[PDB]
């Protein structure tokens, strides 16, 4: 399904640290509806699950999550950003400096800090 | 045998052009602006001496 | 004095067999111990094919760019196949060449010495 | 030279070449791809077809020719004689 | 028992897109015409869906 | 070499001697003492750069 | 028990370290992902500068 994984592995299962890019479908214990084509998870893996500390990035939607994961779901402290306007301006031919200058304040104001329990 | 005899193997392709994608089509998630003045899209003019 | 067969049919000497035997044994011994062959080792090749291809591509692209034309990259194995199903099939030749990187370069026998 | 024909390898190579030549004579189509195969299997002119589709059309035409030959020439001759008691494996 | 290892492997006997469609699997085929008394020579095993 | 053919050298023999080494220079041959035949008096990894 | 602001800040600070350390397994020189997912604008494969001995184009 073009889902790719690069990182440490025990036996044949992802184990340790690594980066996983999602294609069609899902992986690393994530729900089928959470991911899209091109999203990535970087951080700790354990028994094929995104378990530990990590960061989830979605280029299509702009959501960025940094923090704790248990099993395959968010569980612990986390920080959420919505960089959608920056990507929107970047994809429309605007140089990164100008897009950052335009959309830094709104993104900084909407930074969220949260505690998650079983997703 | 027809390909071997007709000299049609001289039309084989071995080379392709390389085109650099712009920042719009690149990994925009990797591009980040530092201090509001620089970014990570590195492009230097090959070798200048 | 003995017949030893007709002279029309070629005969192989014993020196060639002795040389073959000693050469095989010495090749195995030299492969086993990399650092003992007069302080040096035994190499199958001089330059890796990928290194030569990269150098040649670099020089060719430099020459083409300086001449005022868009450079081209020559692929080891062959070019693309005009197909509309899957990306792997389109670039099967270059992928086939690149997938043999480890077996082509590295030796099959263990690199170091064990039990001694 | 009869000396070449004396060797077994030359005879085997000649037999293989003759078999290949006969097969190509009896199965290679000509003008039946666009007429029958291409329009039937893709409904498009052979020129507009992808390179991997033209080969499929040619293979279909050749297979049709092979079946026609094996039915109209060999099987009619060998089946004019009816079932001659049809020996079967006893054990 | 020897442990199974889940490593994706590269194409063989077919292009990566498809699978072996014409593989022969031993399962009886049923004729639409009713057969009053004729053993299938191979039981269909688990009958219900 | 094993058959030990010895005779006065003609032009054809000399050209055979030339051609043997000329063709052998285009293949991968066993090399003793590496890391010394690959040295170069310059800021490079070999002499081909 | 809900995390407070210092705990969340420390968790993010450590998570960034973890992500940076994990991003070092991302572009294995000769691997399937690197060979099949590193493409130029037209989608053709590119020769990534990851040779152990060759540093071309004044790099
Ligand atoms: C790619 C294909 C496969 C290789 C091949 O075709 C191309 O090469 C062709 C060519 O090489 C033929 C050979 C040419 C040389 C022939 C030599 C011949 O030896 C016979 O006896 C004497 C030698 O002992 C004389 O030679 C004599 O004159 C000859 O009668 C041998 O008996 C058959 C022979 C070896 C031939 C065998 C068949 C071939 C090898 C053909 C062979 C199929
Ligand atoms: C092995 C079959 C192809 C060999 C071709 C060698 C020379 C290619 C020259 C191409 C010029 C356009
Ligand atoms: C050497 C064995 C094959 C030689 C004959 C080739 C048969 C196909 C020829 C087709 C010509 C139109």
């Amino acid at each position: 399904d073009f889902t790719t994984f690069e990182g440490l592995s025990k036996q044949s299962i992802p184990h340790g640290m690594g980066v996983m890019t999602f294609g069609t479908g899902t992986g690393a214990g994530f729900a089928m509806s959470q991911t899209r084509y091109g999203d990535k998870y970087e951080g700790e893996f354990q028994a094929g699950y995104a378990h530990g500390l990590g960061q989830f990035t979605s280029e299509a939607s702009g959501e960025v999550y940094i923090g704790e994961f248990f099993a395959g779901q968010r569980h612990g402290c986390g920080m959420t950003l919505d960089m959608k306007p920056y990507f929107y301006l970047l994809e429309r031919g605007v140089d990164p400096v100008e897009a950052y200058r335009r959309t830094a304040g709104a993104i900084m104001k909407n930074v969220e800090v949260r505690t998650w329990y079983r997703g | 045998f027809k390909n071997f005899f007709s000299f049609s193997f001289l039309n084989n392709i071995w080379s392709i052009p390389i085109i650099i994608p712009d920042i719009a089509s690149a990994m925009i998630s990797e591009v980040s602006v530092l201090d509001g003045y620089f970014h990570n899209a590195f492009t230097f003019l090959e070798t200048s001496v | 004095n003995v017949y030893k067969g007709p002279a029309s049919i070629p005969h192989a000497s014993a020196e060639v067999f002795g040389a073959f035997f000693l050469a095989t044994n010495t090749a195995l011994l030299a492969h086993m111990f990399p650092g003992k062959l007069f302080g040096s080792e035994l190499h199958v090749r001089k330059w890796d094919p990928d290194y030569l291809a990269s150098c040649c591509n670099e020089q060719g692209m430099r020459r083409e760019a300086l001449s005022g034309k868009k450079p081209n990259l020559w692929l080891l194995g062959g070019g693309p196949r005009l197909v509309n199903d899957s990306w792997e099939r389109m670039w099967w030749n270059n992928l086939h060449w690149k997938r043999w990187k480890v077996p082509r370069t590295g030796p099959a026998f263990p690199q170091d010495m064990y039990w001694q | 030279l009869s000396g070449l024909l004396g060797d077994i390898g030359v005879k085997c190579t000649l037999a293989f070449a003759g078999t290949v030549a006969a097969g190509a004579a009896i199965v290679v189509p000509s003008g039946k791809q666009v007429e029958a195969a291409s329009l039937d299997i893709y409904g498009r002119p052979p020129s507009q077809l992808l390179p991997n589709e033209r080969r499929a059309a040619e293979f279909a035409a050749g297979h049709r020719r092979w079946k026609g030959f094996v039915d109209n020439s060999i099987y009619s001759w060998t089946r004019t004689l009816p079932g001659h008691d049809n020996p079967i494996v006893n054990p | 028992k020897p442990l199974q290892r889940y490593i994706p492997q590269n194409g063989g006997f077919t292009w990566p897109g498809d699978y072996l469609r014409l593989e022969i699997v031993e399962m009886p085929k049923l004729k639409s015409i009713n057969i009053k008394k004729t053993s299938l020579k191979q039981k269909i095993n688990v009958q219900p869906v | 070499s094993s058959k030990e053919r010895r005779m006065a050298l003609e032009d054809l023999s000399k050209w055979k001697i030339f051609l043997l080494n000329f063709l052998l220079a285009l293949t991968e041959q066993s090399c003793i003492y590496p890391f010394i035949s690959n040295l170069s008096f310059g800021p490079d990894a070999s002499i081909l750069e | 028990e809900m995390c407070d602001i210092p705990e969340i800040l420390g968790t993010v600070q450590e998570a960034r370290q973890i992500v940076e350390r994990a991003r070092m397994w991302r572009f294995k020189p000769y691997g399937e992902v690197g060979l099949r997912m590193a493409q130029d604008a037209n989608g053709s494969p590119v020769s990534l500068m990851q040779e152990p001995l060759h540093y071309p184009h004044g790099t």
